[PDB]
């Protein structure tokens, strides 16, 4: 039933973020526009292995998010953990919708290392509106062990929220750039979301996803190496990462830190080259085009130049908030730009919510 | 005013369509084949008309709609549900099993509200009515009471006869409900039904023009009895290796000497289609003859009636 | 039951427009003739993702349209959103009309990524009156998820209107030129309708549609890029587009603006070359002929010359209103010509309504 | 069709023997012998009930 819902970053692991866009009126005209945004560092013990495992504490945190937001809306879209979802493509024959859903569940049954006991939702990589009966089916299945979804629904229920869409982050992060992707439509673009628990790669022709792949490595790895090499707590190692790696006065600390994070840098580069090579299936004689970055782990200083020179692709930060109207009297464009990578998904399923 | 078709004749034709469609033949070619293999004209004639609508591009459900007196609303909706969901093959298999259960259930009340419902009320109380009516010929019979007793005591003494009537009922209900260590020795093997279905399916796909090996690969996926499925996988594996069809069959007890000898002619004659069609018709008629489901009715029918009458007299 | 109905531009997204043509008598002769026309900027939150999602507000807006029109008619033809309709061709065998409709629904079942739960309506790209039983069927299916149609019927119901035809814009826009197309009948013509939510391409031999293709890119993209690059609201960015790009005194602003819209220009051209190349299936050694433009996004200054030189086809604005009688004492031909591209469809299904 | 194969194969003996045994078994099995029973079965029953009714 129509409200403009809301959007949290429920699988932030490092941070629970939430965004309210609705249609803001100006001079008798209206359009999607940022209304509020809030961010709180996730209190751990909330999430373990991608499952919400202190539904109570997470509830209270989300309530703090709603209060800091000053939002009256109580409907929400959210996302599952990349560690909690299996995403992969699947080839079938299209037919009746029931026969597809059953046949889909039958093929993915092979694909799921758990009982069902499992969440199945598909979408077709090409418009069904393009092919004849019995021919040329392609769906991609998102499958999730059951009570990742439960845990999240409990969290949402006691926060006073009502969920309408439980989406996935690798595609929700794309809704902000889906327009700017939709304008070049034979161009192959990569989108990396380097988070704290996982790094997702999704590669597209236009805003048409060609594939996705999720890598266990993330910013938690950089923080954890910093912590190992200086017997620091996770928080002070995280700050040493953030402010340590990027200050103008940091000239003495990129040896001490960079020597700590160098293994992670090499090995992340190895994983990304890994996935990219594992895609290049059909065009044995071509090259790449252009790619963007999201998630706070991206904001590692100089990491964009490193990925650019190492993967042979131009890797650029992007401002999601360009998709939405921003009142300059309520929001500074500079800070908005600063927190854009963390918030990409956080506005992602948020354009999913007035949709 | 138009009537449907017989329970037998719906059966044969729904089975043979389910079989051809699950073989991956085009629906129109399935339709052509069963029409061209039919013995009654009214079936061959309809099925040409159903096929004529399917070649104009209509669904099978919408093509069968031209014969609503033959394929009822529940049948078409099952077809149309299969067509809408991409499961036409498995809903036709369901419909074939349905039609088979319907024909068997028909023969088997009638033998010795439709006709089955009206005949089954009518048989279940015939006797117990006889009974109440001999026991209503006046007063002072065998086992009664005088009418002046108090009603409750009169009714309780007769409880004997109320009981002999209910038992009579339970019996005729049982006959109508039933009636429509070497571990491997205990498994249900192939029956007459399962051989008749096999033979019809193969007679059907061969008469249509499919090779033997294409027909066997389809059939080995649509055989219901597990031991027969294991038999047929072995027959197909043997034939695909270059062994002669009659020789793969001769290894399995379910095929008589006559069946094998007849198939062995059909191999040398390029007439297997029809050898199988005549075998299948012979089996289908042997099946529908197979008669103890009606004699045992009558044993319990009059045997219970007579037990009641004896009961109170004594 | 015969009235001359009416016609709104219900999926204008930028503007709800409405037109009343009926037969105007002069000197004892009569003919189809413009009687009224009205236009109001669509209040947003009305339409989202092509669905009418504030049926109440849209109702009141349509009532304002009827009042500004001073029309007594209460029957209407309208159109669905291009984002709300799947249009594609489909090959079958013609037969009985029931067998065709069923077989059509059966084939498009494959074509629809939603339950049915879906609107199916076909028309034959060639006269059925040309081919024998079982042979040479071609229908094109318009399929629409169900309550786009509902939402629009609610809007129409509480506006006091009664719908008789729910048509599609890519073909409704053609009824104004269907005559002028019908006079050259082996000539291949392209028709672009650059709207605010979508750009449709339909290409024809005569007034016989050969195909259609809908592109997500539109004028909302140009406006949104202006807004991005000058942190403006959507309205002032839209005006900066309109008056900014076309004034005689605009000599200093096509650098500031054109540098903003240049990505959209390149990438639109890339989409149009894209679709055109995806058509050229059978004549590997031929060229194009002539093409027209409709929709207000077309009216971007110099955009016609740009599409002309870039696509290798003569792209020309066209005056729809030439199909209808226009009383010079009630309407200025100049202004009528000025608002012609926006109103093409708005008179389109409007010649559909006294038909 | 079977005889026509036998002509070209020099196996008419084998063909005819298997035809004959197929027929002999069809004969000894032998459907109108059961339908006409039932015609007279219920048809007579019903004739009685109608008989006294009237
Ligand atoms: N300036 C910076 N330099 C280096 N690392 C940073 C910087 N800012 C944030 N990070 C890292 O980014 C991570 C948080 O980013 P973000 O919130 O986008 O990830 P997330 O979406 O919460 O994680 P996930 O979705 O994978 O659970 C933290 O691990 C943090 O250490
Ligand atoms: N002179 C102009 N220069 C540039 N753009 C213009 C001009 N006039 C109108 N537009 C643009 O055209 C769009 C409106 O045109 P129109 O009303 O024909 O589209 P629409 O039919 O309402 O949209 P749709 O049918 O795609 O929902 C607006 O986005 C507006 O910004
Ligand atoms: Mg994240
Ligand atoms: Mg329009």
């Amino acid at each position: 039933a129509k409200g403009k819902l809301v959007l949290g970053l429920d699988i932030g692991s490092t941070s629970i973020k939430m965004i309210l866009l609705k249609e803001q009126r100006k001079r008798g005209e209206v359009i999607y526009a940022l209304q509020s945004f809030g961010m709180k560092p996730l209190p751990p013990e909330a999430i373990v292995d991608g499952a919400l495992m202190n539904s109570t504490a997470i509830v209270q945190a989300v309530q703090d998010l709603m209060s800091e937001l000053k939002v009256k809306g109580k409907d929400v879209a959210i996302g599952v953990s990349g560690h909690s979802v299996i995403i992969k493509k699947i080839q079938m024959p299209r037919m009746s919708q029931d026969e597809l859903e059953e046949s889909i569940q039958w093929e993915a049954e092979q694909y799921i290392p758990f009982d069902v006991k499992d969440v199945n939702i598909d979408t077709q990589i090409l418009d069904g509106g393009g092919n004849d009966a019995t021919g040329q089916m392609d769906v991609l299945l998102v499958a999730a062990k059951k009570d990742m979804i439960n845990d999240y629904t409990t969290v949402v229920s006691e926060a006073g929220l009502a969920p309408v869409v439980v989406d996935v982050d690798a595609f929700a992060v794309q809704n902000m750039f889906s327009v700017n992707y939709d304008v070049p439509e034979r161009e192959t673009v990569v989108l990396i979301n380097a988070g704290a628990s996982v790094v997702n790669i999704n590669i597209i022709s236009n805003g048409a996803t060609v594939f996705t792949r999720d890598v266990t490595i993330g910013g938690n790895q950089f923080t954890e190496e910093i912590q190992k090499q200086l017997n620091v707590s996770y928080e002070e190692a995280e700050a040493l990462k953030i402010g340590g790696n990027g200050a103008d006065a940091d000239a003495v600390v990129p040896q001490d830190v960079e020597r700590v994070l160098s293994s992670v840098a090499e090995q992340v580069a190895g994983e990304i080259q890994r996935s990219l090579d594992f895609y290049a299936g059909t065009a044995a004689d071509s090259n790449f085009s252009k790619v963007y970055l999201s998630g706070g782990t991206a904001k590692i200083p100089a990491l964009f130049k490193t990925i650019e020179a190492r993967t042979g692709v131009p890797v650029e930060i992007l401002n999601p908030f360009r998709k939405i109207e921003v009142d300059n009297r309520k929001f500074d464009p500079a800070f908005v730009m600063d927190v854009a990578p963390m918030a990409a998904v956080a506005v992602g399923l948020a354009l999913r919510r007035p949709g | 005013g138009f009537g449907g078709v017989e329970g037998k004749d719906i059966l044969v034709f729904t089975r043979q369509f389910a079989t051809m469609i699950d073989a991956g033949l085009p629906l129109v070619q399935c339709l052509d084949i069963l029409a061209s293999q039919m013995d009654n004209p009214s079936f061959k004639k309809v099925l040409f008309a159903i096929k004529s609508k399917v070649e104009q591009g209509s669904t099978f459900a919408d093509a069968l709609k031209e014969h609503p007196k033959v394929f009822d609303e529940l049948y078409v909706q099952l077809c149309a549900a299969g067509e809408v969901g991409g499961i036409l093959d498995a809903i036709l298999n369901r419909l074939a099993a349905y039609r088979e259960k319907n024909e068997k259930l028909k023969s088997k009340v009638k033998s010795a509200l439709v006709a089955i419902g009206v005949t089954a009320v009518l048989l279940l109380k015939v006797t117990p009515v006889f009974e109440k009516m001999f026991a209503d010929f006046g007063s002072e019979l065998p086992g009664p009471t005088q009418m002046i007793v108090n009603f409750s005591h009169m009714a309780q003494e007769y409880f004997f006869h109320v009981a002999g009537s209910i038992v009579a009922v339970v019996m005729s209900f049982t006959w109508s409900y039933r009636q429509p260590l070497f571990m491997p020795v205990f498994g249900p093997v192939l029956r007459k039904v399962a051989v008749a279905r096999f033979t019809r399916t193969l007679g059907t796909m061969i008469s249509s023009g499919v090779p033997i090996l294409d027909a066997l690969d389809v059939t080995a996926k649509t055989a219901g009895n597990r031991t027969v499925e294991d038999a047929i996988i072995y027959v197909r594996g043997k034939i695909a290796e270059g062994k002669n069809i009659a020789g793969p069959l001769a290894e399995t007890k379910v095929f008589p000497s006559m069946v094998v000898q007849m198939i062995g002619v059909g191999e040398a004659t390029g007439a297997m289609d029809t050898m199988l069609n005549k075998i299948a018709d012979f089996y289908d008629d042997e099946v529908d003859a197979a008669a103890m489901i009606e004699p045992v009715l009558m044993v319990f029918l009059g045997g219970v009636v007579g037990g009641f009458l004896i009961g109170m007299y004594l």
